[PDB]
């Protein structure tokens, strides 16, 4: 049973992460945030939550939405780092895998800044704290995929995922890295994560893969360099779209073909027939993360909390934008499930 | 002495008692703990007011009641001064194995169904009847085990 | 794996040995009844007592670390929960109390039997009774302690989430504790008519 | 007796126990998997709940097969029965129990998949029922073999 | 640095490093970090700048 | 006796049980996996529901082979039967049961793959049926061996 | 009867069962993996369906090897057969069965790989055929050993 | 003899070994887990070092209980002791050893969790101490049962 | 007889069986891994097909070693053979079978690697041949040991 | 004799082996874990090398305990020793050896953790030393128990 | 006789089999690992094939050690050999076989690493040779132990 | 022959085999792990090869301990040896073998870690040597226990 051996190594971790989940903003707290009309009022209301005095070091006039997002995300990062410092064994590997996606983000960010001739220090300061590795600053030396792989990426945990650069090439490399990483993380969950967390993490990683596959299928239509053979190299092989709808999207050239492929799955129909595609994926991710919190002895709670806080920072940043820019008609367009 | 009542038959009678009660407690605990994980999952999302969420836990406990009943009936027939036959010992071992493993299976089914569906019939009362019916179908497995154990106890004593 | 390889090898050896004994006309040489008759009743009684107390303590400690790790994790943000979540620790302790009480009551039966009455009806009965009642109490207590610890972990989590949610999970904990009580009662009934060794 | 040892009822008692044990395991697996599917599907379409109850009923029928064979073996069990009678009862219990265990696993897996599909495709309900009947007849064949064995348990049997 | 230089130069690395006895304060991290004086040998201008 | 020991019916009863038990396990695996495939595919294409049912029917036929051998062994099963008869009944049961278990594994795997592929390629249905026939004849060979053994079970058998 | 004991037919019956059981297991593995490959490649290339059926036929031939040895051992079985005959029948059954199990494993793996690769390279079909013949010849060696052994079973036997 | 066979001291010697070994394993698990927790905690909060040593000491008391029982059953050992006495010493050693094993495992898990929590929440130190006291009385209970058995070991043995 | 008990041919039959069983298992592993390598590389290099077939041929040679030892042990079998003859036959069968199992594993792994490398590098074919020959000599040593044993199985053996 | 069977020294030799074997296993685990920690931390902090070596030394003292008990048991072994002496030597060997295995586990885990932590927290070293003494006395308790047993090995022991 | 039981050659034959079996297993592991390394590195550096072949050669020499012991033991086998001779032959076979198994595992791992690192560092070749010699002397020590045992197998042996 | 049964040399031969088998296993683990460490290190720093060969040499010394004990036990094996002599030889073999197995595991782990660290920090070399010596003393303790046992194996033994 799940609770029999879980608490030997993860009882404290899971209790702390569930306290973090209790810290997620409820619907009433989001409504109170929405009622704010100034960013100082937003800071005041947000101090009545578990964010607390995270903006106390920021003066009233210096307060910007970018600062609010940066400090909320920093709080997220410190909480994740504390939870990972208490982890050992398979839980430590699980949270390292969680960091591997941010590692891929940092690699793509470094290469994007390098080909754009941005300041090296600025790119390093903008790198995600999660997903940092020691040889990350060395990625500025070259604009060649082979040169960076031999120079840096062969020693990183992203080395298994790689089996001059421009914006489209960096995009392709990043999406290939994501496909390989999602497949590897799915395999790791299948083989090394106990059953309730195994099923929850398989569902969550499959949803993430499906979101990426549908995005790639829909965004390759407006491009000509994305060959149908290249689309196969970008679509992950772990989701509910795999392998049927994944194969259908890897060959589609029109929006109707993509929509017909997505009518295959009962989980994602209506995503393309109404609303915004990204709103559907955000709502589904928050629904899945909310359901993952119904499992008590699952380490998938860490991933669910991480995604819920990322969505929470997105929501708070959107509310900050609909406070700063006026635009109070769109202030309620945030995903909330807690 | 009597060949049909060797002095080691109480070993099998007491093994029946132990199997009955231990396996019934194991099933009851599986059901109670897994259903309670479901109940806690209901918490901080949809905290109710009236406690219909305790039905899986109550039926898990009824499994331990089945095992208790069979174990008590077996232990009533076990005495160091009475002629306990080897047939009676095997009958009591069968009583214990029957009721205990049936209650273990009932507890597994009750735990699964409770964990998954107590949330879903507290969220929407329409599913209450169906989920309770599935839970009754999980409970009757232990009921069958106890019925067979009762018949076996009667046969072994006579 | 290796452990499964040993399980298969032991099963194969047992089947081959049993078939060899059966085919050669010596199936009765594997005499479980004679083994039960000639084995010391003291081994059964002492194994029953030791396994009773030891397994009861194993379940108690098991559930204690489950509940306690969850309580300490949930107390980082909600330190209030500790005082009334100690009830779960107490519920896990009561299991080892059951095991200790049964061990005392059963060890009261551990008198010295006379040499010519070592393997009498009553002495063999007492050995089997103490063995199986000790296993019953100890295993029921191990199961009850694990279950009560799991439920107390969920209770600590729910209490940290909301104060009002603790009482329902506490009722679930009481239902879990009934299992250890029933194991106690059945262990007492199984050894109820077991005389001391004479 | 040579033909009726004192341990002869051991095999019959283990047969009865096996009939209950393995059919209960199969029924529990079938009921659990099917119920998980039912609850996962009724979160959106509650009216289909009483339609998806079918695999749980199939698992219950498997358990009833086990109960029937156990009762029959119980009433065939005796203190002075033949070793052949005990072998027959053990074979009957093993056949019904393990056939019903296989049936229950098939029922759990098929019923889970079928209720998931029927929540999406109303026409797949009849296909689910057909596959479930095919998984049910496995336990039925185990039942039939157990009844035939039990009918031959004490037929021309010398004490 | 030695590992990276080995990989970029595809072997063929003549790298020497010597320990500096005293730690040297760095303003970036405000730490008294130990340092090593290193030398690496290569011919082409492109590999020098890399 | 010597040629007919008291324990001789044990092997026959175990063979009778194992026939149905292992053919039921193979039939259950085949039915469960093929049914998962069918439920997956017939969510979108219910028109293929009764074409895709054939692997389930073939697993059921495996179970029928097991039931046939179990009945035949059961009716040749006696208290004073020979040990040779018991060995032959055990061999017949084991052969049919484990050949049917292997055949059911193949039926489940091939039928799952073939119903999932036939939803995309209608021409793949014939290939599925051909591979399923090749899987079914494994249980058929087991049945043939079991019937030959059973025919030799009480022929030229004395004491 | 000292050298023709009552349990002598046990080994013969076990060998007769083992022949067909293990060749059927090998044939089932070969058929299952080759058929998964066939169904995977015939979605896009249904024209190659009857070419890709070859590994399934090789696995079926493995099962036929096992059936042949089972029939021969069965017809050499007797109530008063020699223990040496039973040992030889057990050896023949194990030979053909486990050799055909290995051959079916090889056939399944190689036939899967070859049906997947032949859809991308038509000239790889002959290579897959050669490797499948090599895999089949393993079960053929097992069958040859079983046939020679079965020939020795009642030769000069008292 | 019947009451004093030659192998009777085996159960006493192996009970002494069990009493020390299982309690030492529990205490070592407790010391290792709590000590890793302490090292992790005291990197950033070295002021809590000697306050966090409590779980390690409460793990050591488990091995001390095992040592007590080992000393007792060792001094009750003898070449010509009764099987009654040897099984009494085996029961004492097994009871204390299994209790100390469980108690030390619980002390390790709870002490690790609690030193980490008290690093984050100083109010959790008292709760952690309380849970560790509850975990330690379990080894105490095993010791008590061992004491009862050892006291009864010398009764009427001839 | 004390020297030639009735169960003495059991060891000989088991040695004859295991000689072919384990060599066929090793040869099957070698064939399977080398064939996967071949069918993975020859999609882009179908010309190298008859060169990459070598590891499959060498695994076949391992199986032939097992067959040779099996027929030699089979023809040395007899109802009244010595227990020593049975021991020697079992040792021969085990030697050739398990050395050939090891050789087949080495052949499969090395042949897979070599076929892939030769698809990547033409000059690596000779090195692959050397390593595969070094894998063959393991099964050949097993053959030699088995033949030397079998040449002594009935050498100075008393009834 | 009855009290001194020929196999009585078997348990003594096993106990003498067990003492050193399991204390060396515990010492090896402690040395390996602590040494991995030491080599990890002393790349950046070579000055802390002879300070972090302490868990390795205490792991070695575990094996010294085992060696002492092995010598003391070895010099009490005899051909005509009593079975009670053999049981006592076995119990002492298992006592010291398994208590030392536990102590070596604790020493390795705590030494690794504290050597790594003390690289970032100099104040953590005294805490590591205290925890490691608490781990070492676990094996020292087993040494005490083994020494008491050995003292009683040939005490009041007859042929 | 009492010192030469009929089952004494069983231990000798098992030792003769185990010598070659386990040295061939170690040689197969060494050959497989080293061959994977060689084929992986020679894709880019074919000129190094005949240098990197060395770990495969050393694994082959492990197998040759096993063959030597098997030949000697086989020629020392006899129907009426002593139980002491059988035990000694079993010990020699086990010692050489398992020492060569350990040596072959070390050779496989070290040769894999050293050929994968020698393709990058030519100077690492001599170091890999040195470590491989140290891994080879393990099988050599096992061979020496087996040879000494075999020399004592028939020395001062009576029936 | 009560004190010297015919199976007494079995334990001596098993001890003689195990002394070299398990010490060669420990030496093989030490050599293999230290060797992958050395190869990874000497890719970058080929000049440090002869410094980094120490863990491999030290594992080899463990194997030499095992060889010494195997030779000493072997030259005390006798057909009419005492059962006590065999038990003592088995104990000596187990002592040295499993102590050196633990020592070689510690040596592999610590030598890998220390070679890799001393690649970066040359001051870590002396510390790695210290930990490696502490891992040697485990095998040395096993050797000492085995030598003492062996010295008592044939002392004051009768028939």
């Amino acid at each position: 049973m799940e609770g029999v051996y879980f608490n030997i190594d993860n009882g404290f971790i899971e209790g702390v992460v569930r306290g973090y989940r209790n810290g997620l903003l409820s619907n009433n707290q989001y409504i109170n945030l929405t009622q704010c009309d100034t960013l100082e009022d937003l800071k005041l209301q947000l101090s009545s939550t578990d964010y607390g005095n995270f903006l106390s070091s920021v003066s009233s006039e210096s307060l910007t939405t970018s600062l609010i997002q940066e400090y909320a995300s920093s709080k997220l990062y410190h909480e994740f780092n504390y939870i990972r410092d208490q982890s050992s064994g398979s839980t430590r590997k699980f949270m390292d895998y969680i960091t591997y996606g941010y590692m891929i983000d940092n690699v793509a960010l470094m290469i994007t800044g390098t080909i754009h001739d941005r300041d090296k220090g600025e790119i390093l300061q903008r790198c995600h704290p999660l997903g940092w590795f020691d040889t990350l600053p060395t990625l500025s030396v070259a604009t060649d995929l082979e040169s960076l792989y031999e120079t840096v990426l062969v020693d990183t945990p992203l080395a298994p995922y790689f089996k001059e650069l421009d914006d489209m090439n960096i995009e392709i490399i990043r999406n290939k890295l994501y496909k390989a990483y999602l497949e590897d993380f799915y395999n790791f969950v299948t083989e090394e994560i106990p059953e309730p967390a195994k099923e929850c993490m398989q569902t969550l990683l499959g949803f993430e893969a499906d979101r990426r596959s549908i995005n790639i299928a829909l965004n390759s239509l407006q491009s000509s360099d994305i060959d149908p053979d290249l689309k196969s190299d970008l679509l992950p092989n772990i989701g509910k779209l795999y392998p049927l709808a994944t194969f259908h999207l890897a060959q589609a050239q029109d929006f109707e073909g993509v929509r017909a492929a997505l009518a295959n799955v009962y989980e994602y129909r209506g995503f393309l027939e109404t609303g915004n595609l990204e709103d559907h994926f955000y709502q589904l991710e928050m629904e899945l993360c909310r359901d993952a919190f119904t499992q008590q002895f699952a380490i998938s709670t860490v991933w669910a909390w991480m995604k819920s806080k990322e969505q929470e920072v997105r929501n708070i940043t959107w509310i900050a934008e609909c406070i700063a820019q006026n635009q109070r008609e769109r202030i309620n367009n945030y995903i909330s499930v807690y | 002495s009597n060949i049909y009542a060797p002095l080691y038959a109480p070993f099998f009678g007491f093994a029946g008692c132990a199997a009955a009660m231990v396996l019934s407690c194991l099933g009851a605990a599986i059901g109670t703990a897994k259903s309670g994980i479901g109940i806690a999952g209901i918490g901080t999302f949809k905290p109710e007011l009236i406690m219909k969420s305790l039905i899986p836990v109550v039926m898990s406990g009824i499994l331990a009641i089945y095992g208790l009943v069979v174990a008590v009936l077996i232990a009533g027939n076990l005495s160091p001064t009475e002629d306990y036959t080897l047939f009676n010992g095997f009958m009591h071992l069968s009583c214990g194995l029957c009721v205990g493993f049936a209650c273990l299976s009932s507890g597994y089914a009750i735990g699964m169904v409770g964990d998954v569906g107590v949330r879903k019939y507290m969220h929407q009362p329409r599913l209450f009847v169906g989920i309770v019916l599935i839970l009754i179908f999980s409970e009757v497995l232990g009921l069958y085990g106890m019925i067979v154990a009762l018949i076996l106890n009667t046969r072994g004593s006579e | 794996s290796f452990s499964h390889f040993l399980y298969y090898l032991v099963l194969i050896v047992v089947i081959v040995y049993g078939l060899y004994k059966l085919f050669t006309g010596h199936g009765s040489d594997i005499n479980f009844g004679k083994f039960l008759l000639r084995t010391s009743p003291y081994m059964w009684a002492n194994l029953g007592i030791a396994l009773c107390v030891g397994l009861s303590v194993v379940g108690a400690a098991w559930g204690i670390f489950i509940t306690g790790s969850s309580m300490i994790g949930a107390g980082v943000r909600a330190p209030r929960i500790t005082t009334k979540n100690l009830i779960s620790i107490i519920f896990c302790e009561v299991v080892a109390i059951y095991g200790l009480i049964i061990a005392i009551v059963f060890s009261s039966k551990l008198t010295v039997a006379t040499a010519e009455n070592m393997y009498s009806k009553s002495n063999l009965y007492t050995g089997y009774s103490l063995f199986w009642a000790g296993i019953t109490v100890g295993a029921s207590n191990l199961i009850c302690g694990i279950a009560v610890g799991i439920t107390g972990a969920t209770a600590a989590i729910s209490d940290a989430a909301d104060s009002a949610l603790f009482v329902k999970i506490l009722v679930i904990e009481i239902f879990g504790s009934i299992l250890g009580l029933l194991g106690l009662i059945v262990g007492l009934l199984m050894a109820g008519k077991a005389s001391e060794f004479q | 007796t040579e033909l009726c040892p004192v341990y002869a009822p051991f095999f019959g008692a283990i047969g009865c126990a096996s009939a209950i044990i393995f059919t209960s395991l199969g029924a529990a697996y079938g009921t659990a998997k099917s119920g998980v599917g039912i609850c996962a599907t009724c979160v959106l379409r509650p009216d289909l709940l009483f339609k998806n109850i079918v695999p749980v009923i199939m698992a219950g029928i498997i358990a009833i097969y086990g109960l029937v064979v156990s009762v029959l073996v119980c009433y065939s069990l005796g203190q002075k029965q033949a070793l052949y009678t005990g072998f027959i009862q053990l074979g009957a219990g093993l056949s019904v129990g393990l056939s019903g265990l296989a049936a229950g696993f098939a029922i759990g897996i098929v019923g889970d998949a079928g209720v998931r599909g029927s929540s999406q495709q109303p026409r797949l309900f009849v296909g689910m029922i057909l596959i479930l009947i095919f998984a049910e007849v496995l336990g039925l064949y185990g039942l039939i073999v157990a009844l035939l064995l039990n009918s031959r348990a004490t037929q021309d049997v010398v004490c | 640095l030695e590992q990276i230089l080995w990989r970029v130069l595809r072997g063929n690395l003549f790298f020497k490093t010597v320990e500096i006895e005293q730690p040297v304060y760095d303003v970036k991290t405000r730490e008294y970090k130990h340092k090593n004086a290193f030398i690496v040998f290569s011919h082409g201008d492109l590999i020098i700048k890399r």
